[PDB]
């Protein structure tokens, strides 16, 4: 997200979408991994 | 070639003549089969819908790596006038030709065809023993007289004056005989399907008479392409120009008839192989001592060999010959160039020469893989001797014209020389010698320039 | 052909990835390079180049 | 450019076509499909002079060749019936007449044998026969450099569901067609939009899958989407929408399989670990240690 | 995630029999200028989707600086 903001305030909406599209699948993968971690965490606390 | 030649002729045909030509379904079918695969695919994808089709849909149909072939097909169909562009609502919309569409759809689905495929009377003759024998006899007669062997039987005066009015078969009456030309030997070089097509195209060129109707002529030709060997057809479905050209094709050998002025005619194997095609005979062995051993029993191939090979002996399988200087000079004075002589030698080279060339090329690649060499099937010594005999024929080349000199002023000579260079008939110029030369066809322009 | 005394009969946990279609190139998870297509893994949604 | 052999595997099942007629408003859609196929085959023979056509019908009790007819019938015969008009092109007309006479003979034969009802579809066997015919003509090579192409005209009609037993033969047909570089085209004339096995067949053999709902206007579908000669396959894009996922079905539940488990011996697919600690398709006892390694839950601190 | 009877199946079969004997009018395959338009629209939308998918498919070049 910090790299996204850096290219956002460095190059201004023309290519930050391209960088976001480049880094979208691995961001989705790590978000899914953290979501699985949170789900199993809450399932063991409850 | 073949498809290129018939496409060029059909493009040279005017637009309304093409629209009249698209009436018969068999002609439309043959013209469709001439087309490239993308053109054919688009034509069949656009026959069955009566509404409009844009070019953007057809362009989206083609992949990114086939855009050049798509442009080729579009230009071919536009030149053949199978596509009518329309400029409405800002999109260049495409119609199929309506007569072509109706005739092709009728040919596909079956329906009204006004007997464009003929009628069959179910009584037949044998194809291989009679039909093929007659067609082969007429073709062997025409090519034997054409290559110039002594013949007890000569072809008809219609194809005689066709041959003397064609580009090939030069003729003199001071000696009283015919000569094979460069394109005449080229004609023997290509396959007999393209031979028949180029003879038919030159016949189409020379038929300017009112007795011949050109659309009916092409209808008959493409109908014979559509017909089948070995079964009979009626003349009653034909117009009178198609009747007399049925007689002419009987003289050629494209069609067989049992008797003249008969109601029933029989197409031959050349009628079907007019459309498309389908050790060998004539396969020959060349050696470094210029000896030729040609496994040929056919008198046509022996005769064609005799145009540039000094024949020495003949057996049932093979003929003895020797490529000699005077025989090669005979061919070269007949205009048969060394390139096409060597092309004939390559195309009739023996499989044993092929495999020995493959062995030589394999050893060459396993010794020096840095450089690649072409497959020399026949000896380069005899190839270079053929080309050297060509050079010794063509040591000097002559052009006739005028030379203007004895100019006291160099400026006038320079003006005349640059005028000749601008009009493109100059061959040589020099201020040191004060001389510039022009061709005979370019003499008149500079003559009137100097007079005025 | 395996021998009868081998008792290594087990399930192998595997998934069937989905062929992704995209007009924008993305970083692959196996070679870290820009690839247009790829396969999304059913378990972690990481993309692979070949199968 | 180069001639091709178009082999049409047409699935004429009386049950499936009767259900299609009952689902639709019209009746006798077999006639419309058959005549659209006739015009399409005439179009393919019009594309090139030297190209060839084969047709195989997959009826209820097996398969039968429609064009060309059986050589026993060629030797025995010719009662030229007048279904197709004789004034059309003869080179199309013999093909069309042989096709319609074999259609009539097949329908008469299964009218005679109509009483026996079978749950075993013969589409996979017909496609295998078409692939053998493709190999036969390619190996004979009377016309040099002959391409080939399979077109499958099947009907679902919303009555027959997905058939598990067809999975292995269709997969083997995929591999054989990929080896021989012969595309397999599928036209599914029915109500069920998805046919996963034939979709995978088209997408793996570089063919076109087309699902249609009405038998009317089928010749435009055939002449636009299905008229791709293998000469121009790499330069013509395919209209095969709805990309298939290349998944499979579980052996003992039947659902589509996500991340899952296959047997290491007989390669059967299971979405869950089977009861009894034994392989259902394979009858192999599985080790409790490694399947407990499978049954472990992921870890996270409290 | 309608079982047809043998009598009506034979009736449909005999309908196909007589429809094959009496006349097979191949000119009936031609659409009526509206269903052909809808069919061509569906086919060209599928072609547009597939062409946008497979217009473009060593890593490929990027619009980013190095
Ligand atoms: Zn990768
Ligand atoms: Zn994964
Ligand atoms: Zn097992």
């Amino acid at each position: 997200n910090e790299l996204f903001q850096d290219v956002l305030n460095g190059d201004g909406e023309s290519m930050s979408n391209t960088c976001t599209a480049y880094l979208k699948p691995v961001l989705n993968s790590i978000t899914l991994a953290t979501h699985k971690y949170d789900e199993y965490f809450n399932e063991y606390n409850n | 070639s073949l498809k290129h030649s018939v496409t060029q002729y059909l493009e040279e045909i005017p637009q309304q003549v093409q629209n009249r030509l698209y009436t018969s379904p068999a002609t439309c079918l043959a013209i469709y089969r001439i087309l490239p695969p993308l053109a054919k695919f688009f034509i069949m994808a656009m026959v069955f819908n009566e509404n409009e089709v844009p070019l953007l849909d057809l362009d989206k149909w083609v992949n990114s790596n086939g855009k050049l072939q798509f442009q080729n097909a579009i230009k071919s169909m536009k030149s053949l006038h199978l596509l009518i562009p329309n400029k409405s609502s800002g999109t260049l919309m495409i119609n199929l030709n309506p007569t072509f569409k109706i005739s092709l759809r009728n040919a596909l689905t079956g329906g009204e065809v006004q007997n464009s495929f003929g009628v069959v009377v179910e009584e037949n003759v044998v194809s291989l023993d009679l039909l093929d024998e007659y067609s082969a006899n007429k073709w062997e007669t025409i090519l034997h007289f054409m290559v110039g062997t002594p013949l007890a039987k000569i072809p008809s005066e219609k194809v005689l004056n066709l041959l003397k009015h064609s580009k090939l078969m030069e003729e003199v009456n001071s000696t009283g005989e015919f000569k094979i030309t460069n394109e005449g030997f080229q004609f023997l070089l290509q396959e007999i399907n393209s031979q028949l097509w180029t003879l038919l195209l030159q016949y189409l060129k020379m038929i300017e008479t009112s007795k011949m109707d050109l659309v009916d002529v092409l209808h008959f030709i493409f109908m014979l392409g559509a017909l089948e060997v070995g079964k009979a057809y009626k003349i009653d479905a034909l117009s009178e120009t198609q009747r007399i050209m049925l007689q002419d094709m009987r003289d050629y050998g494209l069609v067989f008839q049992k008797h003249s002025n008969d109601s029933i005619f029989y197409p031959t194997k050349l009628a079907l192989m007019l459309t498309s095609d389908t050790i060998p005979d004539g396969s020959l062995i060349v050696e470094t001592n210029f000896k030729i051993y040609s496994y040929s029993n056919s008198p046509l191939q022996i005769a064609v060999l005799s145009l540039f090979v000094h024949l020495k002996a003949r057996f049932v399988n093979m003929v003895l010959g020797q490529i000699t200087r005077e025989s090669i000079r005979r061919a070269l004075t007949n205009g048969i160039t060394a390139d096409q002589i060597i092309a004939y030698l390559e195309t009739h080279a023996h499989p044993q020469m092929r495999r020995l060339a493959e062995e030589k090329l394999e050893k060459k690649l396993e010794l020096d893989p840095n450089c690649k060499e072409p497959l020399q099937v026949l000896p380069p010594t005899v190839v270079d001797q053929i080309r050297l005999w060509q050079l010794e024929l063509d040591r000097v080349i002559t052009y006739e014209g005028s030379l203007y000199s004895d100019f006291e002023t160099s400026q006038e000579y320079n003006l005349l020389s640059k005028y000749a260079q601008d009009i493109g008939v100059l061959l040589w110029k020099d201020d040191k010698k004060k001389k510039f030369f022009i061709s005979k066809e370019g003499n008149s322009q500079v003559l009137d320039f100097a007079k005025r | 052909p395996v021998n009868k005394i081998n008792k290594g009969f087990t399930l192998v946990k595997m998934g069937f990835p989905t062929r992704i279609f995209e007009d924008t190139p993305t970083f692959c998870s196996c070679h870290s390079k820009l690839v247009y297509g790829g396969y999304f893994c059913p378990n972690c949604h990481s993309k692979v180049c070949s199968l | 450019e180069s001639p091709s052999l178009l082999t049409v595997i047409i699935e004429i099942a009386p049950k499936l076509w009767t259900t299609f007629d009952e689902e639709g408003n019209e009746k006798g859609s077999i006639i419309k499909v058959l005549e659209a196929l006739i015009v399409f085959l005439n179009a393919h023979l019009a594309f090139n002079s030297a190209n060839k056509v084969a047709v195989i019908a997959a009826y209820s009790q097996g398969i039968k060749y429609l064009y060309p007819e059986s050589t026993s019938a060629l030797k025995a015969s010719r009662s030229d019936l007048k279904i197709i008009n004789s004034d059309m092109y003869r080179r199309f007309r013999n093909v069309d007449e042989t096709l319609v006479e074999e259609i009539y003979k097949l329908f008469e034969l299964e009218k005679k044998q109509i009483e026996q009802n079978s749950q075993r579809s013969t589409l996979a066997g017909a496609m295998s026969a078409g692939l053998t015919y493709v190999n036969r003509i390619s190996k004979e090579s009377v016309t040099t450099s002959l391409k080939s192409r399979l077109l499958v005209l099947t009907c679902g009609s919303g009555s027959s569901k997905d058939e598990i037993f067809q999975y292995i033969p269709i997969m083997n047909c995929i591999f054989s067609a990929t080896k021989m570089k012969c595309p397999i085209d599928v036209v599914k004339i029915g109500g069920s939009k998805e046919s996963t096995f034939l979709q995978q067949t088209t997408d793996a053999t570089n063919g076109v899958y087309l699902h249609v709902e009405s038998t009317e206007g089928l010749i435009q579908y055939l002449a636009t989407a299905m008229f791709i000669d293998p000469s121009l396959r790499p330069i013509i894009v395919k209209p095969n929408h709805g990309s298939v996922d290349f998944r499979t079905s579980c052996y003992l539940t039947g659902r589509v399989v996500a991340v899952g488990f296959i047997c290491s011996v007989c390669l059967c697919v299971l979405s869950i670990i089977p009861p009894g600690n034994k392989c259902p398709a394979c009858d192999s006892q599985f080790d409790e240690h490694v399947i407990a390694k499978l049954k472990r839950k992921p870890v996270v601190p409290r | 995630t309608l079982k047809v009877s043998n009598q009506q199946m034979l009736q449909q079969l005999s309908l196909v029999m007589d429809n094959l004997i009496n006349k097979l009018d191949l000119n009936q395959v031609v659409p009526n200028n509206e269903v052909s338009n809808k069919i061509n629209k569906r086919v060209i939308t599928a072609i547009k989707i597939n062409a946008k998918q497979a217009k473009h498919n060593l890593e490929v070049k990027s619009t980013l600086p190095i």
